[PDB]
């Protein structure tokens, strides 16, 4: 380690790890079977990552359809153990709306949505109470 | 001196300091004062400073000791030698502020 | 170049990571 | 070439030359002008402005005209 | 207190001089705890000292 | 009593270290043989 | 006995000073020759990227490709070298490629040869083992990870050390098993260094991990045996309480944490003590060269050392003017360098694989 | 590398990057004409971040108020890149609640939630269905 | 004046040569003597592993655990050495365990006792401080931690700086007040070296960080001052710009940054000033022996220096052949040393806390 | 041919060893002069924090502020020496401050002279080129990051080397065109040194990352090519396979992957080839001193070397008392050190592009 | 080994991190 | 301190990261 | 020696030790009260302090 390259080989693997860490991908294909949805992605070039786990929050729920954008997060930076915390669908997604919104959706309409002045708006096709 | 040329030559660079250098005798007839005599010389060649040297040869220079030796042989009863070498007393500062 | 060489060589025993 | 192979002089630094200051005579002749009216300066302001301007003036004219003759015509082996 | 007054002429006292003015009013407080006291006395010596 | 003699101490210790600020004034100056320059701050 | 280096074309024979490397704890031996010739001639056969086969006598210790080469002239002087490594040194600096970077269900050997198949190199498996030969449940590939990192990030996991052979080939080496030599420090030793340094080596190794959960095992597993694992191993060489805990390196289970923990232990254990020596000939007593994987007796009792048998694990070949011919040889405990399933010296197939790995020569049932 | 403050110096770099991967943000301005909101958020001090994407899973929107709290999640430890994955508002959040519970809200009531009993209580003030 | 080395069992008086190391700077002092003994004699007393305490004259200097031990013998010669530290170097490289690894509302001082409990060291807290002393509203521990990274993160985090004391235990040290020795160019020096570098001394420092909003704080502390928080120390020594911006180790307040900010700007001060001298004797002009924080008057004024009182930092005892007794002294400004609450030399509470800390003999009323 | 060091007030002349040194390889250059004095003199004109100007005979080479001051004397020996660096150094180990940490649409010169102004450097941009003025789409500022880090991450992606002038300022410099100077065995060398090494240099450089999608591209780019980006760059000097996978430092696209690659494969190129060279004079053969970045012919054909032009690439002058008057002076080859747009010797645009860069000296149109 | 017994020793002023 | 001093001086072509 | 220039710097730091040395001779002519002076001698020679 006295040689500018020594050096440079003897500190590049921890930055590669670092920089490795956090990722984007895209996914491919989505399996439900299971108990937690295990997305088929697609990291930086000419690399495949099948079985990776989505994590989802308690009591919501949702399939995405193939070629969403997933945040891969891996677990002390191993580039396995992936993890996609989001997978957003940027094609499909509600746009210019008021300051203060909530609302679930689907990829075509169907917008149950919480408006600024006490207005439930439930805006579907065929609604079906069970 | 390069490698593969014939042709060389030295650079100069300043100026070594004038190494002076003398060899001294102490004898009388009585063997105590050339005692005391070398004692004194001694005792004046061992101290800080520098000192008004006067040589026959040298001249009048002032001059700060390096070495010296007191040999006698434990056979001549007077004689006393030393041999010593002085270097001038040249203090000059290196950077030499100017304005 | 004790240690300097052992970089370049490879090393199955890691030193870091 | 770039400007890292070229090494930058006091001028050019401190640039970030009236023909008066080429020639000998001619720096002898400026150097007189600017002595003669500083201490025209001096002099007058010795009754207006009355003591520090006169005091900081005064060195400064020293200072000007030693600067001008020991690096104009002062210069290191000049000859006759 | 006219010791730091004489001082506060060119520099700035006024912490000091409040220090000193709550002493001074919390006088009764002090006089029964003995402790308290001398450490209030030689703190305000060496903060004229400081 | 306490008060008069803390501070005569403090004026003690006061008085050493003018000494020693006088003695650091006269340390200042150098004592080697200089040529006079011209100076101008 | 002469050092012959087999370059593009032609032979070269006479060298200046030669000094040859190989060891057990690197993957790949390193050599450098010192060659020295009239100003003006040419040196083309001797150029960076050439194909060279290092033979000492009529055996080939090294073949690779050539490194670097110095050439330097002063007033009074002029020096000349070469330098080199092996062809598994291919690996060390080169980012692995592969198609798809997860292996599902296969094997290191498997892995490993998929992963050294664009270069060149072959791989040699040479352990036996039931457990070193499992399969992994899923492997990944880190992105511009080379191979020497991926290969190596493997068999820490499963506690094989990976080597370079004398041939150019990638080696999953074996300890050995017979004491081949003997080394005494009355006959046949220049100089001896004996170093015993208790700085690292702690009690108990134990690492924690994660478990696995992508996909099949994702079905079954709970939520907390997902986080909870745990592998231990004790070591009685140190009688303090110092211990260690090592976060894992990939998805754990017990067995896989026990085999990780001891590995660390050995490693350590290997690193701990080490004899060193200086022979004074390159040839072994019998008669072939000096290398790395030998079982040697150590009888340095003279000065008052009890250690009895110890294996090579460095030799470097000299042949400066000043040396002679040399070969300083490094030593370090067998069980350092062991595979967690054997043992340093419940039923019919714990006696039959027994049997089967006291004699490895047989053939396992398999 | 011999010295201490030589070697602080070269490996200062890859700890600051490791300490500048995970951040915490406000949120000042939103942006929802874009296919993905863009917040304009607010780093440790005297620090902004325009235009930085937020990322929600599929099938859910919301559109925060200004003043959320905003966990940013830099890719690749560049400090560009910057990802929004959640952005709470610890001001209005429904607080008190059953142990198992899942709905949705508004800045002001408007609850679609779900009890343990069985009960889908939508608690509104003008519910319109369409 | 004889350096004897109690191990287990029995005395041993005679040396070849010995290196004593102690500073402040430091968590251990290490010690190396040399052993000439017949060859085939046995040195077992001096082993890894064994309890040593060393003893200079009749005072103990160092005492804990033997590191390791070199033998090392060629043709011509043959040498022994024999090394170790402090038994408050245990914690250095042994992994902290704790069973829960969060501590809700403790001081230092109670975690370092909490942390040292199974090793065996014992803490010694010498601050009087009132605000060094304030508890953490909470601390964790990162799995595979060692004690020494724990306690010396939290050290940095209150400003205090961690030692090992000549007796083994860990020491939350205090600097010197009181100035005990002269060190003058005419009379005591034989070598002299002062080092003032300014490459890492800057003017303005400033740490940022994340609030706190766990739990109880989080339904008080609003969105923006989470994120926005503060604090600056400036330096008057470096005239230009220089400023140095400080991302924080933990949770942090605005008091908080502003005592890690001055903690870098005193760290670095003391860092670039450096003084060294090698002294002829080993103890003291009183007669004890030389150890690090003491508080000397420094004379060197034939040279042309302006210091008048400086810090030990670092003192390494040697008894080389071609040395005799030496002991190499290093020196550091004491303002480096400071917790951030007192400084080198707004009520009634202020002004008895003021005497109490000019005063640190007396009991305070805590 | 004297060093007079303009210290604040007063010319300072004479000296007893002068080591300066410069490249184009770094951001500043460091100078370290000796000095000798009677022991007790005022030294204070050279003290840390002071205004320094060195100037060789009539011309200045470094501009900026002293570092450090050692002084030490022993029983028979005293030594004084003194440092410094550049103005530009002050970059280096300064934290960047800027109010708003994001430049959303800026060129690099605008970057470098919106964060060099509080300081004080000058920035200076030299290359014509049309692509290496393409603004940044979007810049962002790590906290608590220098300047030099700030630059140069910018820079290496822009493909530019940064560099620091002779006169303090920042330079982003430009490679030389005309060779002025030869180097030859017979005439004007005292010693050469060349060496050749392959361990680092590649067949194939391949860069990977992510594309933009923060903001207006975010309702265009589509999610697939958001993830799937790549640039190739391809050497001919190596043989074999030999690849390499780099990650990239910031948002990509496939011309700045393209551009990155080539920069990193002509800085390896630069890296691996090193000459060196100890002429006799610090002047040239024109009469002005030895800089970097100067075009000079080798004719090192007497020791069989084919190389014909280098590229200066470092100069260190010494006025050691052993040494007399040196500058070791170093060469790499000058296809290290381009721009991606340029090369070492589809339209109107393309021919006059051509034109206007065959001749620098011309006029763009721009 | 200046350097080198400084790492084994402690260092109370961290040296990365 | 050959490299020792490149540290301490720019470098714009990086050691690390 | 300040290179290129004429002047040098010449300092003084102190005194050397002085190295007084000198030879003797013991001899008797009992034979064996010269081997007794001369190991007395030699004990006298070799001793601490």
């Amino acid at each position: 380690r006295v040689n500018d390259s020594a050096l440079n080989r003897l500190l590049t693997p921890l930055m590669r790890r670092v920089r490795l860490m956090l990722a984007r991908a895209v996914v491919n294909v989505i399996n439900d079977g299971r108990k937690v949805q295990n997305l088929q992605v697609g990291l930086l070039d000419d690399e495949e990552s099948d079985e990776v786990e989505r994590l989802q929050n308690y009591g919501h729920f949702s399939v995405p359809l193939p070629g969403a954008e997933a945040l891969i997060a891996c677990v002390g930076a191993q580039r396995d153990q992936g993890i996609a915390v989001v997978v957003e669908d940027r094609r499909y997604r509600p746009t210019n709306l008021e300051p203060g919104d909530a609302g679930i959706y689907h990829h075509e309409g169907h917008r149950i949505r919480l408006t600024k002045d006490g207005r439930c708006i439930i805006t579907c096709k065929t609604v079906e109470v069970y | 001196e390069y490698p593969l040329r014939d042709t060389g030559g030295v650079n100069d660079l300043g100026k070594k300091l004038r190494s002076r250098t003398f060899s001294a005798c102490i004898l009388n007839s009585n063997a105590e004062t050339a005692r005391d005599e070398a004692g004194a010389l001694m005792d004046a060649l061992d101290a800080p400073g520098s000192g008004e040297l006067v040589h026959p040869d040298f001249g009048t220079v002032d001059v700060m000791v390096d070495s010296w030796e007191c040999r006698t042989k434990a056979d001549e009863l007077n004689y006393y030698a030393f041999t010593v070498t002085v270097y001038p007393s040249l203090q000059d500062t290196a950077p030499d502020a100017e304005t | 170049d004790g240690m300097g060489l052992n970089i370049y060589a490879g090393d199955n025993y890691i030193t870091g990571w | 070439a770039s400007s890292t192979s070229a090494t930058v002089t006091q001028g050019q630094l401190q640039l970030t030359t009236p023909p008066v200051f080429e020639s000998v005579s001619d720096i002898e002749k400026t150097t007189a002008m600017l002595g003669a009216a500083l201490d025209s300066v001096i002099l007058t302001a010795s009754e207006q402005g009355f003591s520090t301007d006169s005091v900081q003036l005064t060195q400064l004219r020293l200072l000007v005209v030693a600067d001008l003759e020991k690096r104009g015509l002062q210069l290191a082996g000049s000859e006759s | 207190s006219d010791a730091v007054d004489n001082l506060g002429v060119t520099q700035t006292v006024s912490g000091l001089m409040g220090s000193l003015s709550a002493m001074k009013g919390s006088v009764t407080s002090l006089i029964n705890q003995p402790a308290m006291l001398a450490s209030s006395l030689m703190g305000a010596l060496s903060g004229v000292s400081s | 009593y306490v008060m008069l003699a803390a501070a005569q101490t403090y004026r003690a210790e006061a008085a050493s270290q003018a000494l020693t600020a006088a003695l650091d004034f006269s340390r200042r100056m150098d004592n080697a043989a200089r040529a006079p320059v011209l100076d101008a701050p | 006995n002469t050092v012959t280096l087999r370059a593009d074309g032609r032979l070269f024979t006479g060298w200046t000073s030669v000094s040859v490397t190989r060891s057990i704890e690197s993957v790949a031996g390193y050599f450098e020759l010192g060659v020295n010739v009239p100003p003006g001639t040419d040196l083309s056969g001797l150029a960076p990227g050439k194909k060279f086969t290092l033979e000492i006598g009529g055996q080939i210790v090294c073949t690779g490709y050539i490194d670097s080469r110095r050439r330097q002239m002063t007033a009074d002087s002029m020096k000349i070298t070469v330098a080199g490594r092996d062809k598994t040194a291919d690996l060390i600096d080169c980012a692995a490629v592969y198609s798809g970077g997860q292996w599902k269900n296969r094997t290191l050997e498997q892995i490993a040869r998929d992963l050294c198949a664009p270069y060149g190199v072959t791989v040699r498996w040479e352990l036996s083992d039931k457990e070193s030969s499992a399969a992994f449940p899923g492997f990944t590939l880190d992105h511009s990870e080379t191979v020497y990192e991926a290969l190596v990030r493997a068999s820490r996991a499963r506690g094989v050390l990976m080597t370079s052979n004398a041939a150019g080939e990638l080696v999953f080496s074996r300890a050995a098993s017979t004491a081949t030599d003997e080394l005494v420090l009355g006959e046949n030793l220049l100089t001896l260094d004996f170093e015993e340094d208790f700085r690292d080596r702690f009690s108990e190794y134990t690492v924690k991990g994660y478990a696995r959960a992508n996909g099949a095992e994702g079905d079954d597993i709970d939520a907390k045996s997902i986080v909870s694992r745990k592998g231990t191993a004790t070591d009685s060489d140190v009688t303090r309480y110092r211990p260690m805990i090592i976060i894992a390196d990939s998805k754990i289970t017990a067995k896989d944490a026990q085999a990780r923990a001891l590995r660390e232990q050995r490693r350590r254990l290997a690193k701990s003590i080490t004899f060193e020596a200086e022979i004074d000939g390159w040839t072994r007593k019998d008669g072939q060269l000096w290398m790395p994987n030998l079982l040697v007796t150590i009888d340095a009792s003279k000065y008052a050392i009890k250690t009895t048998e110890l294996l090579v694990s460095k030799v470097t070949l000299i042949l400066n003017d000043q040396d002679g011919l040399k070969t300083r040889v490094s030593l370090a405990p067998r069980e350092g360098f062991l595979v967690p399933v054997e043992s340093d010296r419940g039923g019919i197939d714990a006696l039959v694989e027994d049997y089967y790995r006291r004699h490895p020569e047989k053939t396992p049932p398999w």
